[PDB]
RNA sequence: AAAAUGAAGACAUUUUAACGAGUAAGGAAACGAAAUGGCGUAAGGACAACAAAAGUAGUAAAGAUUUAAAGUAAUUUAGAU
RNA sequence: AUAAACAUACUUUGAAUCGGCCAAGUCUGGUAAGCAGGACUGGCGAUGCGGGAUGAACCGAACGUCGAGAUAAAGUGCCAAA
RNA sequence: CGAGAAUAGAAACUCUUGAAGAAGUAAAUUAUCUACCCGUCUUGAAACACGGACCAAGGAGUCUAACAUGGAUGCGAAUGA
């Protein structure tokens, strides 16, 4: 089973001013101007992040296959989820070498876990 | 252990039986009270009506001080929200000081009976609850001899002796929108407008708002 | 919107243990579910007393215990607060329940045939509160209270606290 | 949810339809009887203009009569005209100022 | 447009409580033609609604809504100058119908709007006694005339298309 | 912009009134004051020493002591965002009776009266008199008939307009 | 805000109701029904495969460029080079 | 009479601020001023949204993210929904 | 005719599309509606008010000492030493 996962705004809230100089990032920054067009909340520029963007309780932090991500580092560290195999996915870290990625993708076949870096540093 | 639902159901019809007798009597009593007076030529004085409908009209921007306060009073603190009130000089005068900012007039029975109906709501414990059984209204109003909703809504039409009681209880309704005006709501109903006393013409307003 | 006089702000009364400590944070769990269970305005008093700040919970010395106690000869005074000892004036025998006694207070209360309890064995003996005297200590005794308001006030003047040459 | 809140629906539901049956079928059985009183109007005019319309004397009496009463309430037709005239009149002389 | 019977008591110490005030007041309901018998008695007879109890406030049908008459209604309104008593005289089979007129009719010609114009009276008068330059054109026995420049009438605006098809043509009807 | 004497403005407040000069009556000085009764401070302009200031004219207040030749009044006034309690020492010229209560006390012995009945008639074992009704605001007053046999009618029409010169 | 439940679940519990604009300014940490909740930089003390070889790393670390995912957001996570 | 228990009474510690501006069935000086200065209230400042073509103040109405409807000021020849 | 009540009765379905790529999402372009230059002083700035050509790194409430209030802590006619 897997819930309908609605999200309130698919885009990205970014940061005032960031398409026309490159020294202001994307990342968002409420502007404390006191003559800003967007803190003042004038029409065509009004899009800022508030609370009431939140999604659901019962499907935040679910990615689209519907499980929660879990990192692992070992093959220890995939023993603390094989009682949750239905609510949590592996996910081996980005330093894991290919040797040890072989034993956790092996091993959470033989507990029936879905990893999602199952296709990472394959060889040629 | 349950079979006091039985008696309970039995004791609410006893009552709405009793209810139901008080206003078609007394609706007897001033249709034969007319009849009778033209056969002699004589001249009939209608009684004025007790039970008062207000609703805002306009919105909490632009209010004098002793104007918010009245409005307070009558708990109108929202736009398009209706309410209850006794008729005598106390409250008459209340309603004329705020006459632009409330359109007001005298309900039927049915307006009154639709509007608890529908937008009925009991403040317990502190909270908005909406009416959906006699057993909260008991609860919430079992002291006051009001156990069923029929009880509360021959309360308020005739304005009994627990009418503050029951009146203070019952939650503001929320209204929808509708005409308010034929011109504009900045004028007199008397002139065409929309604030002031409409009588029984208030019952129109309140068809499409309710 | 709406016109309501003013906005919904934190009631400003504590319902919790202030601070880490795990056995007041035990003991307002063992009062918070007896108040809630047995409707004990007992267990409803002596869990608001619980979770009130350090300064807000007086001491009361012995001495202040035997006076109280006098005409209350079979009872346990229950004050929640720490009960330190008043070495001018003898203590008599009595039941007294606190949050902490002071290792003198403790032994002079012993000493005279009474005894020292604590919150959990005065719930497991009487929960709802059968032979207890409520007791708690003086506010207005600490001396910040002296320099409070303004010293130049007509009526009730302030304190001058100390400093450069202070006449 | 209106027989929870309202147990008396039932009664003032059933009793509701049976006035409206019945005032439904007095509207039949008062339309069969105006058929007739336009049916032997018809037969009083068609009967008149055809023949008489100077000839302007035609019968007083065309006009039959279609429902049957007694003669006492034959009393009470006039005594009821009586009084909606006085009715009329009382009312015309009192908005007339 | 409606007119109103309206009748009420006086209940105090300066008059007496056997003396009842009538009128017939038009008005666009019964809330209005109230408030307009209430300035009345204020006015002429200092008789306010807080010592005052109303009575009546049944409407006035018309009794013959099928016959042509011919209605006169002395008004008087405001100006800028100043106050006016005029006669004006319409063509109409209802009274409430006639003072329509009157209202549309004021507000036209002398741009004085409703809430300065007071009804005195509104009465009926012969076929002869219409002075009014037009509409003692009418009033006879023998009135004539071919309405010319007729356009087409439309049954309903179903048939009401944009653009149509051919030429156009009024009528002589 | 006035000045800030202590009697600024006071050209028509501490004028005598009309034919109302000289002495004041003896009932001002004969009239008994107690503690707790009900007084009204007026300044009277005409016994310039112990004159209350001009800011307590009218102000109702309460006797909280009565010294041989004064009478203590205990009144409200108001400062910036609050009320603070005032009181005097006014000889009985400045200050007058008052009957901000005259109708109170009227009803406090109509129930004092019922209740005496009360207790007469509960030991005679007869039912007791209920207490007067508490006042109301005008009700809406209830319907009546009118014999019409005397009964007269006068139509009511707007007035044709009249010159007023 | 009020009720219910409460040694550990978990999503900072469950239900109901009311509310949510804002410059200057305030709301330090901790406080199980938590007296606002969190993201990031660097260094110090611990913890990190519980069965005696115990976090990742030449089977490719940090960093850099991008593609996608999670979060209202600060940001985090993973793939490829 | 009406309203009021997340009512009421506060205590302690402290921030920013005291250049203001507009409206008017208001007033004073001035010929007058989008001038200068005041009484009462509401606003702008601190404020976006719908309307007045445009506008700090006018009219309606004050804002968590959305869907569906009934509306307000005001409008319905086209630009422009009617 | 009929409320209460006693007694018996009944709801588990169809079609289309999708690894020959469904639903969703993202990027580019197009089209309708929509959008004045940020920071600052100011009653009021998009202003014909000042600073700003662009990018990277650095960059500004800190430390010592006295007092006070306040939240957590120890002891308590003593506390600290």
């Amino acid at each position: 089973i897997k819930p309908k996962i609605v999200k309130k705004y698919t885009g990205h809230f970014k940061r005032f001013d960031s398409n026309r100089f490159l020294r202001v990032k994307a990342s968002w920054r409420v502007p404390r101007g006191i003559d800003n067009r967007l803190r003042r909340k004038f029409k065509g520029t009004n899009l800022l992040p508030k609370i009431g963007y939140g999604s659901a309780k019962a499907t935040r932090n679910m990615l689209p296959c519907g499980l929660y991500k879990f990192p692992v580092r070992n093959t220890t560290d995939l023993e603390m989820i094989m009682m949750q195999n239905r609510k949590y996915a592996a996910e081996i870290s980005h330093a894991v070498s290919a040797k040890k990625r072989q034993e956790i993708i092996q091993r959470a076949k033989i507990l029936n876990i879905r990893v999602l870096n199952a296709d990472a540093r394959i060889k040629k | 252990c349950k079979a006091r639902c039985q008696a309970f159901r039995k004791e609410v019809i006893l009552r709405t039986i009793k209810n139901h007798k008080d206003i078609e009597a007394a609706k007897k009593a001033v249709y034969t009270a007319k009849k009778n007076a033209e056969i002699n030529g004589d001249l009939y004085a209608e009684a004025d009506p007790k039970l008062i409908v207000a609703i805002r009209i306009r919105g909490i921007n632009g209010v004098s001080p002793k104007i918010k306060k009245i409005l307070k009073l009558l708990r109108l603190r929202q736009i398009n929200n209706a309410v209850f009130i006794k008729a005598n000089a106390s409250t008459i005068k209340m309603l004329r000081l705020v006459d632009p900012y409330v359109t007001y007039g005298y309900p039927t029975l049915e307006t009154v009976q639709k509007l608890i109906y529908k937008r009925g709501a009991l403040k317990i414990n502190g909270n908005r609850m909406p009416i959906t059984s006699n057993c909260m209204i008991k609860k919430a109003l079992g002291d006051k001899d009001v156990v069923c909703v029929d009880d509360l809504v021959h309360e308020i039409y005739t304005v009994g002796k627990h009418f503050k009681e029951v009146n203070n209880k019952l939650a503001p309704f929320k209204l929808n929108g509708a005409k308010i005006a034929e011109k504009n709501k900045k004028i007199h109903f008397i002139l065409g407008g929309g604030f002031g006393n409409r009588e029984l013409l208030i019952n129109k307003l309140l068809a499409n708002m309710i | 919107a709406i016109d309501l006089d003013r906005h919904h702000v934190r009631k400003h009364v504590s319902k919790t243990a202030r601070g880490n400590n795990a056995y007041m944070k035990l003991l307002v769990r063992l009062y918070g579910f007896l108040a809630r269970r047995t409707q004990s305005k007992f267990a409803k008093t002596i869990l608001h007393r619980l979770c009130l700040s350090r300064v807000n919970r007086p001491i009361v010395s012995t001495s202040k215990l035997a006076c109280l106690m006098k005409k209350h000869p079979e009872e346990t005074a229950v004050c929640v607060n720490t009960v330190t000892y008043d070495s001018r004036y003898p203590v008599p025998k009595m039941n007294v329940c606190a949050l902490k006694f002071t290792k003198t207070a403790e032994a002079a209360i012993t000493k005279a045939g009474g005894k020292c309890l604590r919150f959990d064995e005065l719930a497991l003996k009487a929960p709802t509160g059968r032979k207890t005297v409520l007791i708690r200590g003086k506010r207005n005794v600490r001396e910040a209270l002296k320099h409070f308001g303004k010293v130049c006030a007509k009526k009730n003047p302030a304190k001058q606290y100390k400093g450069k040459q202070t006449k | 949810a209106m027989v929870k809140l309202n147990p008396y629906a039932k009664i003032a539901s059933h009793k509701l339809a049976q006035v409206a049956k019945a005032q439904a079928a007095h509207k039949a059985q008062y339309a069969a009887k105006m058929e007739k009183i336009l049916a032997a109007k018809k037969e009083a005019l068609n009967q008149s203009v055809a023949k008489r319309f100077i000839k302007v004397k035609v019968e007083n009496n065309l006009l039959k009569a279609t429902v049957k009463r007694t003669a006492k309430q034959d009393a009470y037709m006039k005594k009821y005209d009586g009084i909606v005239k006085a009715n009329a009149k009382k009312y015309a002389e009192k908005i007339g100022f | 447009m409606k007119e109103y019977y309206i009748t009420a008591r006086c209940t105090d110490k300066a008059h007496n409580p056997n003396e009842i005030f009538r009128s017939r007041v038009f008005a666009p309901n019964y809330v209005v033609a109230k408030s307009k018998f209430w300035m009345m008695l204020k006015k002429q007879h200092k008789v306010k609604k807080i010592n005052a109890e109303l009575l009546q406030c049944q409407p006035i049908f018309e009794k013959n809504p099928t016959v042509v008459k011919n209605y006169q209604i002395f008004l008087r309104y405001v100006s800028a100058g100043g106050i006016h008593n005029i006669t004006k005289q319409y063509r109409d089979v209802t009274r409430v119908g006639a003072v329509r007129q009157m209202y549309n009719d004021l507000a036209s010609q002398y741009r004085t709007r409703q809430d300065k114009i007071q009804l005195i009276s509104i009465t009926t008068v012969g076929d002869k006694a219409v002075k009014n330059p037009v509409l003692h054109q009418f009033v006879g026995h023998h009135v004539k005339f071919p309405m010319v420049h007729c356009k087409p009438v439309i049954a309903s605006k179903r048939f009401n298309l944009p653009i149509k098809a051919g030429k156009l043509t009024t009528k002589l009807c | 912009p006035l000045s800030n004497g202590r009697n600024r403005r006071t050209r028509k407040l501490f004028k005598r009134p009309f034919r109302g000069h000289g002495l004041s009556n003896t009932s001002t000085i004969l009239h008994t004051y107690k503690v707790g009764d009900y007084v009204t401070i007026l300044c009277n302009s005409s016994i310039q020493h112990g004159l209350p200031y001009k800011a307590f004219h009218g102000k109702t207040g309460r006797v909280w002591n009565v010294n041989p030749h004064a009478i203590g009044v205990m009144v409200n006034k108001k400062v910036n965002n609050r009320i603070v309690v005032k009181r005097l020492h006014i000889s009985p010229e400045h200050i007058k009776p008052s009957g901000c209560q005259k109708d109170f006390l009227e009803r406090k012995a109509a129930v004092a009266a019922i209740r005496k009945q009360n207790i007469q008639l509960k030991k005679e074992g007869k039912p007791l008199l209920p207490l007067p009704a508490k006042r109301l605001p005008k009700q809406p007053r209830p319907a009546e008939l009118i014999k019409g046999a005397d009964i007269k009618f006068t139509t009511v029409a707007p007035l044709k307009f009249e010159e007023l010169y």
